[PDB]
């Protein structure tokens, strides 16, 4: 039918924005660790001043 | 006859605007990539002055 | 045709076939080295050849295996009847008919020249016909960048059929038939305005229903201030294409660098308070962008605006990014505070706008790294943290401290502190 099916297709639309608040709290903590990637950064100046040293 | 106009309006509904809920929905990863890159913002402008005021 | 625009139609071709430098002609009919007569210097050379073999292959019987040799007035009424009042069946055919001498699908790449044939004498008409209204863009020589950055931008809402834009240098060899370009000059309304100005102004058909006053605005800048622009003529035809059709006739100037000085304090007291305005300004590395502002800006720590807020790009790329809706933090605008930024913003949030110039002036960011929230709108600098030089705002349609108190200056004056400055001020 129509209204015995428009919630079957509104709990697969409500089951699509889940998936997109689950990302989105993976985003967060998803790249902090390569927001500690700016520590390898800190590599390309060390061996310059050891270039500067050397 | 019948059943060749019901079978059109039921697809008013079910693929037309419930389907842009889940285009409402998967645009809050436009606004969750924005919130990501203010923390990767955060976390290097707190560290890169100090670690590179260092040498 | 109204019989008001049907005298002066004929009263075109009357004068034409009448040539008596052409020796082997009649009356009825002319030849090409009268048509590149009468237009003298008001069209360049690359387009009154194309205004000959573009009205020359119209088939009228149908039986013909080409273009005839001399045009007639049924060879000229019918291709303004095409062109002036046709539709986009109608339009586009004078499109493709002047760009091959073969009938078929038009290559890509050759209608990139013919799009660089257009614009780059849209600016040799006005001119000519002195209808600038101040907006003189300075011509560079060599070619104008701007007349190839804004030609390759209506390029890109051509849609090909495969759903797939132009992309790589696969770009330039599409068969691209009669299908494929009647959407083109129905999307893209400049291509189609563009041509009721190369045609409709040298030869000076006066009963024409168009608008000027709207396509190009009037620079009104106060007189005795030598004062260029950054943005030349096809650049303000760009950005006032977008804008509400109300406001679209006069561009009053505002703020700008090299005249109001290089202050955050003068560009936050010429633009405060004086409605909606496009503020634009160019960075070190060439890239000239901006944005406009709906509403009038107002010294406030909320983020003020509504929708008609816009971002644009010129000097990179030529294209426009209107709002998402995602948020509403359109404009933003702080003097002087201490745990909020200080400083002109538009998009984004705090700290990470898409747009911002700092209150140390000369400086600024468009930080939306993917894009923008707020305008789906790029990176606009060609680095993450900009420098610049020249600012402009300009207005879209439409004492002192120290004299203020004299019980004040009294006060101080008796409660020992000095003045320290007398015969250095004015009065």
């Amino acid at each position: 039918q129509g209204i015995q099916q428009l919630l079957q297709a509104e709990k697969r639309a409500a089951e699509k924005v889940a998936d997109a608040r689950k990302r989105k709290a993976r985003r967060l903590k998803q790249a902090k660790e390569e927001a500690q990637m700016e520590v390898d950064q800190y590599r390309r100046e060390r061996e310059q001043e050891f270039q500067s040293k050397q | 006859l019948s059943d060749a106009d019901v079978q059109k309006q039921i697809k008013h509904m079910m693929a037309f605007i419930e389907q842009e809920a889940n285009e409402k929905a998967e645009e809050i990863d436009a606004k969750a990539e924005e919130e990501f890159n203010i923390e990767k913002g955060r976390l290097v402008q707190t560290q890169r002055l100090k670690i590179m005021e260092y040498y | 045709f109204l019989p008001e625009e049907q005298a002066e139609i004929d009263q075109l071709f009357d004068a034409l076939s009448s040539d008596k430098n052409s020796p082997n002609v009649s009356s009825k009919s002319f030849s090409l080295k009268a048509l590149q007569n009468h237009v003298g210097e008001a069209l360049p050379p690359e387009m009154v050849t194309r205004l000959y073999d573009g009205m020359r292959r119209v088939d009228l019987t149908g039986k013909a295996k080409g273009p005839s040799e001399n045009v007639s007035q049924e060879q000229f009424t019918a291709s303004m009847s095409h062109l002036l009042k046709g539709n986009s069946e109608e339009k586009s055919l004078m499109i493709m008919k002047m760009i091959s001498a073969t009938e078929g699908p038009v290559k890509a790449r050759e209608v990139q020249k013919f799009t660089e044939d257009l614009v780059g004498s849209v600016v040799h008409v006005l001119s000519h016909r002195q209808e600038l209204r101040g907006w003189t863009g300075k011509e560079a020589p060599g070619p104008n960048p701007r007349v190839q950055v804004l030609a390759a931008q209506l390029l890109s809402d051509m849609k090909l059929q495969d759903g797939k834009r132009l992309l790589g240098p696969q770009w330039l060899d599409y068969d691209c038939d009669r299908a494929v370009i009647e959407d083109w000059v129905f999307r893209v309304p400049h291509v189609a305005i563009f041509l009721s100005v190369v045609i409709c102004k040298g030869f000076l058909v006066l009963c024409s229903s168009l608008d000027l006053t709207t396509l190009v605005p009037e620079r009104q800048v106060d007189q005795g201030r030598g004062f260029e622009s950054i943005l030349d003529v096809l650049s303000v035809m760009y950005i006032n294409a977008q804008l509400p059709r109300e406001q679209r006739h006069r561009w009053r100037l505002l703020f700008s660098s090299e005249l109001h000085g290089h202050s955050f304090s003068q560009l936050c007291g010429h633009i405060t308070h004086r409605g909606p305005c496009v503020a634009v300004l160019e960075d070190h590395d060439k890239h000239v962008f901006g944005g406009f502002a709906s509403c009038s800006w107002e010294v406030k720590p909320q983020f003020q605006g509504d929708n008609r807020c816009f971002l644009f790009s010129i000097c990179p790329s030529m294209a426009v990014y209107t709002h998402t809706g995602y948020n509403d933090h359109y404009m933003y605008l702080n003097h002087g505070q201490q745990t909020i930024p200080n400083g002109l913003g538009m998009g984004g949030q705090h700290n990470y706008f898409g747009l911002w110039v700092d209150v140390d002036f000369g400086k600024g960011h468009s930080r939306a790294k993917p894009t923008c929230t707020t305008y789906n709108s790029p990176q606009l600098s060609a680095q993450e943290n900009f420098q610049f030089d020249k600012m402009e705002v300009w207005a879209v349609g439409d004492k002192s401290i120290l004299d203020a108190d004299p019980e004040a200056q009294a006060l101080l004056e008796i409660s020992g502190h000095s003045r320290h400055s007398e015969g250095l001020r004015e009065v």
